[PDB]
RNA sequence: AAUGUAGGUAAGGGAAGUCGGCAAGCCGGAUCCGUAACUUCGGGAUAAGGAUUGGCUCUAAGGGCUGGGUCGGUCGCGGCC
RNA sequence: UACCUGGUUGAUCCUGCCAGUAGCAUAUGCUUGUCUCAAAGAUUAAGCCAUGCAUGUCUAAGUACGCACGGCCGGUACAGUGAAACUGCGAAUGGCUCAUUAAAUCAGUUAUGGUUCCUUUGGUCGCUCGCCACUUGGAUAACUGUGGUAAUUCUAGAGCUAAUACAUGCCGACGGGCGCUGACCCCCUUCGCGGGGGGGAUGCGUGCAUUUAUCAGUGGUGACUCUAGAUAACCUCGGGCCGAUCGCACGCCCCCCGUGGCGGCGACGACCCAUUCGAACGUCUGCCCUAUCAACUUUCGAUGGUAGUCGCCGUGCCUACCAUGGUGACCACGGGUGACGGGGAAUCAGGGUUCGAUUCCGGAGAGGGAGCCUGAGAAACGGCUACCACAUCCAAGGAAGGCAGCA
RNA sequence: UAGCGUAUAUUAAAGUUGCUGCAGUUAAAAAGCUCGUAGUUGGAUCUUGGGAGCGGGCGUCCCCGCCCUCUCGGCGGGGCCCGAAGCGUUUACUUUGAAAAAAUUAGAGUGUUCAAAGCAGGCCCGAGCCGCCUGGAUACCGCAGCUAGGAAUAAUGGAAUAGGA
RNA sequence: CGCCGGGCAGCUUCCGGGAAACCAAAGUCUUUGGGUUCCGGGGGGAGUAUGGUUGCAAAGCUGAAACUUAAAGGAAUUGACGG
RNA sequence: CGUCGCUACUACCGAUUGGAUGGUUUAGUGAGGCCCUCGGAUCGGCCCCGCCGGGGUGCCCUGGCGGAGCGCUG
């Protein structure tokens, strides 16, 4: 089938090379999982030495990571937005390795107004009044209240993160490899890398 | 191949297990276990050709199978398992108990010791490992791993593992000045005092080793089990001492002793 | 020039850059940590690699690879290459029958780091074994000397 | 209607018709490959031979114009150093 | 034993080849009394094969309601011997041959800090707080009966019956501890505020394996992005572990009592770690003849970079975007080989020249290719699928093939 | 001589492939001549002599002793000692050591009835030996790779716009 | 009339070599190694066939095999013969 | 010594857009396996629930025919 033998390519010479023996079951490749956008389905596949791997063939929620508030959460992937490799990819929505993507702000949302007591992506505030007047009062006491105002401030984000969070999508890489391990693990983009991701989209499109 | 090898051809057997030519084909093709098939001696050599207690595989066949052979105070029912170095072959019924040691030519001889020294065992640590939980590991030059070893054991040292425990109850150092073996190559069997070790970054370290007689000789680091604190033996040495003699002085031995003999 | 010259962001896998721009922290300016490690072997690590901004996951020194092996050296023949330049060892070969020798050579392709920047055709570089960088490299560049140059007429 | 003049089609065969492939038919544009003998070395050569070609939705590449100021130390919300 | 002799001339010194001479290694001819070893369809045809055999397997310790035998000791689940069959393991070793193969195989050296690993051996298996457990559900073999086809180690329908097969799934440890969240309370500088700490009800996660991201720096390397810690979370319905298993003698506690709780020796089993057998791809150096083969490689990967895909893993292995590289008179590239490579064999002053199909190691192949299931391990051929070439039976509707295994 | 002849491949003879080790005026043979790149080969020169008791006997022989530096010397503060760091170049070379499968080759031992072989075997036994002593060596294994001594020979470099110690 | 150096040579010599003719190089060679280039392997077939390449052409360079043959050759000696 | 003539043998050139047998390949067609996206011949569970039933007491603990809930499901 699909072999990964080096002795079909030709030497460093230039030369034909030819095979002393066929194809051996032990280099071969496997057709590529093309892991797309939708309701979970995972295929799994005997692997050398009797292993399992996992191909995604469809994924739409993942874990990732804020990192710089150290806050991990599983939230919902949208779609790719962008691909070093392949526009083709980003075209198909085909989540890889280090494809970057769209995913819901919802938990790191829930998580900074439940650590931070800070409103965050909101515009005018009284919309959601019944459970969060719970959490910006909390009328708690003066030690609860001394924890929280310590805490506010280092509470300061980025105008980036800032503006993803009031679109209410961030967008971060992905981490783990889908079609080995089944899974689309990530990061969410910021700084530096938030930058220049952003610039390469601007100049992709607008 | 299409996977891995079950036989052993009788001539492309290990040299020090003093196999002929003539008897047959095949050799025993000792199963895995503690030691590599290399520097192993199985059982059914080792009480067929050693002892003479079993004339055919046959006959080791039902002495192993009556469970009277007893390696490392277990009883082993497998007709080629890998006995190896220092390993305690307890027969109970006739009451002896062999220690497996090479000789002065890097052959594993017929040592006969006490129950009360049978009793324990030298192994040389190989690796020394922290696993899950914070819990440090020790794996020897057998197969054996313990747990929660003394912290001042390192690297390629020596422990006393008694049997029926698998404790440590003592430590040698790899020290310069202890007494050690040589367990390959071709200084193999020899018994000397560590003098030097030389230090090779991305490659093997050299020992080098004086014996009693002032030979001096040098081996990979690999092949040095340290067996004495210093100069006294922690086992019973085999006959010479683990000292190895040219030739020359071999044959006139021979010779006084055909002279004595007759 | 800038190191963000790829599709993808170049940055070193270990080194965290997002550190939580804070009040505490007087930005700017905050110099990016640099990862670095030492391969032992007796190489020392360049200054260059140390204070350097390049990254290359194949640089022995800022890099993903382990140098493990054989350390051998070599002669710079061509730099035409990205980020790796081929090297020619030159070697005496024994033919027992007449008793004398014979001039051989082999070309390696040895990955060269940016923090080699002092590199001409001719130099002596000692390069080192690593994992299969490429189709046909293997090696890293771990030391280079100058032949017989240090100045520039 | 015949016969004609001009234009088409025709199963199966494929020049057996005829002085003779006359006439008709086949091929044909462009792109990508690939091209022999021979030769006055220029050619032969579109040799020969092969593949592709629509519609729709996109993606990349190939350019041109301006402006890049560190500021009220100030008055010709503007100007000279 | 570092060796020569005849032949050009009328004759002589040479050059020079022819011929002689000795060994071994194939065949052949003639001859052949004894005895000990011993090669043996390699050379041509890796050409074609009738027939027969060459891989099967049960201990007290997975499943016996076959009468197929049999102790019954006779009112009892199962005495025992056990066919068949299910399950488990093996069938990837061995054996044969040398067609392919010219930096390829292979030899020595070194690495996997870039991988997988059945089995053996040794660790680990109350670390997890979460109306069956004195034991859960269904089906299927073997077996009875009804058949079909000319045929096969072909099988269908119907009716039963098991599990260490296939599934489902608790209790116990288990009291809690730890980390967040914190109702509120108390001791507090007390003072009109701030207070510095103690407790804490209610909630959320806790173990190993996996996949991410982050912090710090118990042991180890020459060198980890090592190992081990800590935090946030994930943990894939063709979905990890956290035992619904089997024998051997049988014994201890009885307060509560009187039917329960306990116990030893094993076997099987496991996620993971280590070890063993290995395997796979790599590093350096080394191969015969040929220039009437001097320039090759590169659209269709050639050399490198970046990011991925795939693979057990490192890598143009493949894809996308880039760069224009890479190899050669130190013989690339191409061609030939009556080339499997090596350990070795013949010959023997020294140096060499030839031979290694051939019993040991490594490789490759099973008529030629190609593709796969199972399994730890096969691109297996005494496994399957298809095509090509041969070729068997046929009732012409189909069915079955692979001796470069032993004969 | 129970073997011998013949054919063929191959080896020695063949110093008729010549590295050792052939030839090239006339026997076969040096290009018509010169330049010239790869290749091959390259002049001389850098430490010699003087010392002490062991000493191929200062026995004016000479086993031979030689008359690198700096760091905790492991017997923050002793002379009772010898370990951690580097080499005032990099190599070739030479010697040693390791690691290099077995069989085969050489070769040790062993009366297979001798030998080719094989890896066995031998001592007593008065009969009770309710058994004793051994062997299954060693050498070679090219080239390449690793380690430690030596520094003649050969290559290679250090300070010249001093950008030197 | 001499001396020196580089040349064209000559005479002579038991330096030595060589099969000898002869050669102060054709010597310093079994007492065999200063460095390096080209090139021969019995006589024919044959410098032929074919391929390649150069040339306007004539031709030049590179360059086989089948087959055939026991000698072909070199230097010297004696004789015979010589328009 | 060479031409010419006769007889053998060996090669060479040569129209025949000669012939045969191998090998490597372009292009076209393309079996079969594997993967993906569908597909759904059948086989089971829940909702059974036209009913007799029912016991802590028309309010079922269910011991079965039976329609089929004409759905949810594997
Ligand atoms: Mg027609
Ligand atoms: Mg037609
Ligand atoms: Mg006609
Ligand atoms: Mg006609
Ligand atoms: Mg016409
Ligand atoms: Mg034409
Ligand atoms: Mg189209
Ligand atoms: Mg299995
Ligand atoms: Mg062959
Ligand atoms: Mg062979
Ligand atoms: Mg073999
Ligand atoms: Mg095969
Ligand atoms: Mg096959
Ligand atoms: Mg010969
Ligand atoms: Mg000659
Ligand atoms: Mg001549
Ligand atoms: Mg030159
Ligand atoms: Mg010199
Ligand atoms: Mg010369
Ligand atoms: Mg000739």
């Amino acid at each position: 089938g699909i072999s990964r033998d080096n002795w079909h390519k030709r030497r460093k010479t230039g030369g034909k090379r030819k095979p002393y023996h066929k194809k051996r079951k032990y280099e071969l490749g496997r057709p590529a999982a093309n892991t797309k956008i939708g309701p979970r389905r995972i295929h799994t596949v005997r692997v050398r030495g009797g292993n399992k791997k996992y191909r995604a063939l469809r994924l739409d929620v993942g874990n990732f990571s804020w990192g710089s508030e150290c806050c991990t959460r599983k939230t919902r992937i949208i779609d790719v937005v962008y691909n070093a490799s392949n526009n083709e990819l980003v075209r198909t929505k085909t989540l890889v390795k280090n494809c970057i993507v769209l995913i819901d702000s919802t938990p790191y949302r829930q998580w900074y107004e439940s650590h931070y007591a800070l409103p965050l992506g909101r515009k005018k505030g009284a919309k959601l009044t019944p459970e969060e007047e719970e959490i910006l009062n909390k009328k708690r006491s003066k030690k609860i209240q001394k924890k929280y105002d310590e805490r506010k401030k280092n509470a300061k984000i980025s105008s980036l993160l800032e503006e993803q969070f009031q679109q209410g999508k961030l967008l971060a890489c992905i981490a783990s490899r889908p079609g080995q391990c089944g899974r689309a693990d990530g990061y969410v983009l910021e700084g530096k890398e938030l930058e220049f991701y952003l610039r390469k989209i601007k100049a992709r499109k607008g | 191949a299409r996977g891995p090898k079950k036989h052993l051809k009788r001539v492309a057997a290990p040299k020090h297990w003093m196999l002929d030519k003539l008897t047959g084909v095949f050799a025993p093709r000792p199963s895995t276990g503690p030691h590599k098939l290399r520097e192993c001696l199985p059982l059914i050599i080792f009480l067929r050709n050693r002892l003479k207690y079993a004339l055919t595989g046959d006959e080791v066949k039902k002495i192993c199978m009556q469970r009277f052979i007893k390696i490392d105070g277990k009883v082993r029912t497998d007709i080629t398992y890998p006995a190896g170095f220092m390993d305690v072959i307890s027969i109970d019924k006739t009451g002896e108990n062999f220690r497996l040691i090479y000789d002065t030519k890097g052959r594993f001889a017929v040592h006969r010791i006490t129950p009360e020294e049978a009793k324990y065992k030298l192994c040389k640590v190989r690796k020394i490992f922290v696993g899950t939980k914070g819990i440090p590991h020790l794996v020897t030059h057998d197969a054996r791993t313990i747990r929660y070893p003394d912290p001042l054991i390192k690297v390629n040292d020596t422990i006393q593992i008694d049997l029926e425990t698998g404790k440590i109850t003592d430590f040698i150092k790899f020290d310069t000045g202890n007494l050690c073996m040589v367990t390959g190559g071709a200084n193999l069997g020899r018994i000397g005092v560590i003098t030097n070790r030389e230090r090779h970054p991305g490659s093997f370290d050299v020992v080098h080793v004086k014996d009693a007689n002032g030979n001096s000789f040098a081996t990979r680091l690999s092949n040095i089990f340290v067996i004495g604190k210093g100069n006294k033996p922690w086992i019973s040495l085999p006959r010479g001492k683990g000292i190895r003699l040219t030739i020359a002085e071999e044959r006139d031995k021979r010779l006084a002793a055909k002279q004595s003999s007759g | 020039a800038d190191i963000q010259t790829e599709r993808a962001y170049q940055k070193q896998p270990t080194i965290f850059q997002n550190k939580k721009r804070v009040l505490l922290g007087e930005t700017g300016k905050e110099k990016l940590p640099r990862y670095y490690k030492n391969i032992g072997l007796g190489f020392k690590t360049p200054k260059e690699a140390i204070e350097g901004t390049y990254i290359d996951k194949k640089c022995p020194f800022t890099g993903n690879v382990s140098i493990r092996g054989r350390i051998l050296s070599g002669v710079v023949t061509k730099m035409k290459m990205q980020r790796t330049i081929v090297i020619r060892r030159d070697y005496l070969h024994y033919i027992r029958k007449y008793n004398r020798f014979e001039k051989r050579h082999k070309n390696m392709s040895v990955h060269l780091s940016p923090c080699f920047r002092d590199v001409q055709i001719g130099d002596i570089v000692t390069v080192g074994e690593c994992r299969p960088l490429s189709k046909t490299v293997r090696f890293n560049v771990l030391k280079v000397t100058k032949a017989a140059g240090t100045k520039k007429q």
